[PDB]
């Protein structure tokens, strides 16, 4: 399973 | 950027023997950046209908790919694997040598 | 044994050919599970083994959408980076991510990583105890100080601790029949003059499962690395892998080497010689 928490950006 | 040269390996997925099917590989790996032209010859010229694998990294972060395709050996067949990559003056060419 | 389960995302610019090429892989340990490719036709997170394929269809959803997420993200990333780096707008520029787990035999989690790269170098890493960053450079720096206001090594280490090794455990027991089997290799070595006094000595082991392997050579009992060409582990196409090892020997002198090999798949090491 991918990880769908940590789409925070650069 | 840093820019490096693709590890070229041509080899067959089982022991090759004349006459029983078989898959010609046609691996690269340690290059960098992605993009690459890889072609399987038979007898100088490009095969048609070859597979490859979904491109991935090793821990330096440099690139690795296999490319494929189903093929019979005969003794009087030459398999080669034709790689370009920006890292090169011209394409690479490396020999299937079955007996290595 | 142990095991470990890794998701390994590329992001390519490809400035004035449209947006940037997003690709994902996800393995168990050597074996390939799950792919997407933003040029494919699908659009959609596909199965790569068999034992993923009984997954319904709101598994599927979900990785579509977090792999979707994830190329969005890198797109504005690209950008921002190029920015921190005062890079032009013409150049082609990559973004690599690697995370995942390993568990121990008896299950328990054993480590977590999250680790991203910028033009094939270290960028930003998650440390060994999940709670704090290590910025390779000072661009990175900027990104630390955002993911510290953001508590994104707490949102990694849920995730690693949690969904990460709880999926990896559910993913070895559906798939049990064959990611728990170990292959060992099939070894040989071959033997070729190269002129009247010396000769190349090959040591061959295939198909192998898992890819690590050792292979050494030895002259009267000392380790050599004088002439010792060893190529990459490479994928025979099966599920299984493939190396050699070579020696260049004084002609007549081919019985005082010795090939060691050594895989977790051996009942005990092995050792090869030229008879």
């Amino acid at each position: 399973k991918t990880n769908g928490n940590a789409f925070i950006g650069k | 950027m840093i820019q490096r040269t693709p590890k070229i390996q041509v080899y067959s997925r089982h022991p090759a023997e004349n006459g029983k099917s078989n898959f010609l590989n046609c691996y690269v790996s340690g290059f960098h950046p992605s993009d690459i032209e890889v072609d399987l010859l038979k007898n100088g010229e490009r095969i048609e209908k070859v597979e490859h694998s979904d491109l991935s990294f090793s821990k330096d972060w440099s690139f690795y790919l296999l490319y494929y395709t189903e093929f019979t050996p005969t003794e009087k067949d030459e398999y080669a694997c034709r790689v370009n990559h920006v890292t090169l003056s011209q394409p690479k060419i490396v020999k299937w040598d079955r007996d290595m | 044994g142990s095991h470990s389960m890794r998701y390994f995302y590329t992001s390519v610019s490809r400035p004035g050919r449209g947006e940037p090429r997003f690709i994902a892989v996800g393995y168990v340990d050597d074996t390939q599970f799950v792919r997407f490719d933003s040029d494919a036709a699908s659009q959609r997170m596909e199965p790569r083994a068999p034992w993923i394929e009984q997954e319904g269809p709101e598994y599927w959803d979900q990785e579509t959408r977090n792999v979707k997420a994830q190329s969005q993200t890198d797109r504005v990333d690209l950008g921002t980076l190029r920015g921190y780096y005062n890079q032009s707008e013409d150049g082609s520029h990559t973004i690599q991510i690697m995370y995942g787990c390993d568990v121990g035999p008896d299950g328990r989690f054993l480590r977590g990583y999250r680790q991203d790269a910028y033009d094939g170098k270290d960028y930003i890493a998650l440390n060994e105890d999940l709670r704090s960053w290590t910025a390779a450079d000072m661009a990175a720096q900027i990104t630390k100080r955002k993911w510290e206001a953001a508590h994104a090594a707490e949102q990694q280490r849920a995730y690693l601790e949690g969904r990460c090794v709880e999926w990896l455990r559910r993913y070895l027991e559906n798939g049990k029949e064959t990611l728990q089997r170990t292959d060992p290799p099939k070894t040989h070595m071959t033997h070729h003059p190269i002129s009247d006094h010396e000769a190349t000595l090959r040591c061959w082991a295939l198909g192998f499962y898992p890819a690590e392997i050792t292979l050494t050579w030895q002259r009267d009992g000392e380790d050599q690395t004088q002439d010792t060409e060893l190529v990459e582990t490479r994928p025979a196409g099966d599920g299984t892998f493939q190396k050699w090892a070579a020696v260049v020997v004084p002609s007549g002198e081919e019985q005082r080497y010795t090939c060691h090999v050594q895989h977790e798949g051996l009942p005990k090491p092995l050792t090869l010689r030229w008879e």
